[PDB]
């Protein structure tokens, strides 16, 4: 029973750089026919598997042409020469020579970029969510690079603790940037004892943490 | 062209059955294999096998040999995977992809089905205009939003007025909390100019639980 390996798991890129995606194997690949049935596909975020290269180095139909693979026996190279927003997702090796067919684990392909400051909003909960007995506050960071940020709740400038949940987005496939939301949750009771609620964000981008905040019942 | 669509959301207790299907069109179906990927959260592709659809014979690989079966409709061009015996090990998304047997690679897959295997019971969202706070006489862009609440299991499918805007949006991974239930956000960016021209409705649908819902966000 083969293996597949792949290196690493994690490559991060910057735009117009090359990348190198390497996959190894147990066993030579090459069929007694003649034949190496080493494939990858890319994985974009979400998405369905989209097929790239098929036996070693064939560009599959509308695959752009700074794709490239190649190796032979067990060493096989995966190579995204001048690396573009879009190439961001999982790349997996398959091979079907020897049965049964296997992937390797995927390599995550990250964009590195400049830094970029995220536009920070605010919102109150809504009145049909109060109805309903509870009160969630949504603080959102958006387009920013890079993941991390602190962010922080300040309720009637009293710090919270674990009461919120952070959300990020992966990498955005146009200018590589995150989205991040944070949500304070509290009783609707709660809510009601106080009065200002605010998310300081603390990031690379920003010079000095940017504050943003409400009174209740605006 | 080719293309693969496969049925729904999929939410069962351990032990019941699941039977996931992949309808196919644009190409003859009779001459091509049809291959079934595994995709647990978070991890690698595996591929469990196959089944030639011009003799209708199955092969499995060692892991999915015992409770995985693959079925035809040949007149209806559909394919069919069906688990049995359902254990927390089969909650993940499962993939028919396309066989070309000239080159021995799958080459137009399915858009992926989710199956959630739980004792627990479908419990749908809850969705909450995340309201914009800016006011449409100033400059600058706007920000809006859904909480979908309280639901399980993953996934709901959220969209913006139909689907007809899509630049913009960023839909939150779901998160956990401690009720044993998710959450999430989506939210769009848009020009505070309109936010008094036009309406904003988030589509959410979540159907395991069989909830289709639209909100209207407003001021
Ligand atoms: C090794 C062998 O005899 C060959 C004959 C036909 C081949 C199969 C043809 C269909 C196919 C499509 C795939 O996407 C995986 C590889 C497979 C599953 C092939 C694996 C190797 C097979 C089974």
């Amino acid at each position: 029973e083969l293996v597949m390996t792949q290196t690493p798991l994690s490559l991060p890129v910057s735009l117009g750089d090359q990348a190198s995606i390497s996959c190894r194997s147990s066993q030579s690949l090459v069929h007694s026919n003649g034949n190496t049935y080493l494939h990858w596909y890319l994985q974009k975020p979400g998405q369905s598997p989209k097929f790239l290269i098929y036996k070693v180095s064939n560009r599959f139909s509308g695959v752009p042409d700074r794709f490239s693979g190649s190796g032979s026996g067990t060493d096989f190279i995966l190579k995204i020469s001048r690396v573009e927003a879009e190439d961001l997702g999982v790349y997996f090796c398959f091979q079907s020579t020897h049965f049964f067919p296997t992937f390797g684990g995927g390599t995550k392909l990250e964009i590195k970029r400049t830094v970029a400051a995220p536009s920070v909003f605010i919102f109150p909960p809504s009145d049909e969510q109060l109805k309903s007995g509870t009160a969630s506050v949504v603080c959102l960071l958006n387009n920013f690079y890079p993941r991390e940020a602190k962010v922080q709740w300040k309720v009637d400038n009293a710090l919270q603790s674990g009461n919120s949940q952070e959300s990020v987005t992966e990498q955005d496939s146009k200018d590589s940037t995150y989205s991040l939301s944070s949500t304070l949750t509290l009783s609707k009771a709660d809510y009601e004892k106080h009065k200002v609620y605010a998310c300081e964000v603390t990031h690379q981008g920003l010079s000095s943490p940017v504050t943003k905040s409400f009174n209740r019942g605006e | 062209q080719v293309q693969l669509v496969q049925s729904g959301p999929e939410l069962k207790k351990p032990g019941e059955t699941v039977k996931i299907s992949c309808k196919a069109s644009g190409y003859m179906f009779t001459n091509y294999g049809m291959n079934w990927v595994k995709q647990a959260p978070g991890k690698a592709l595996k591929w469990m096998g196959w089944i030639n659809p011009y003799t209708g014979e199955s092969t499995f690989a060692d892991d999915f040999k015992g409770r995985f079966a693959f079925f035809l409709e040949t007149s209806a061009t559909t394919a069919y995977l069906q688990i049995n015996n359902l254990k927390n090990e089969d909650t993940a998304t499962y993939f028919c992809a396309r066989g070309t047997t000239i080159v021995w690679a799958m080459d137009y897959w399915g858009q992926g089905t989710s199956v959630t295997v739980s004792s627990a019971s479908t419990k749908g969202p809850s969705v909450f205009p995340l309201a914009p706070s800016s006011k449409s006489t100033s400059g600058g862009t706007a920000a809006l939003g859904c909480l979908v609440k309280d639901y399980f299991p993953e996934p709901v499918t959220v969209s913006w007025n139909s689907g007809a805007l899509t630049s913009g949006v960023h839909t939150f991974p779901a998160v956990l909390q401690s009720s044993g239930l998710y959450s999430l956000s989506s939210v769009v960016t848009v020009p505070s100019s309109s936010l008094g021209t036009q309406t904003y409705i988030c589509n959410v649908n979540h159907k395991p639980s069989n909830t289709k819902v639209d909100k209207k966000v407003e001021p």
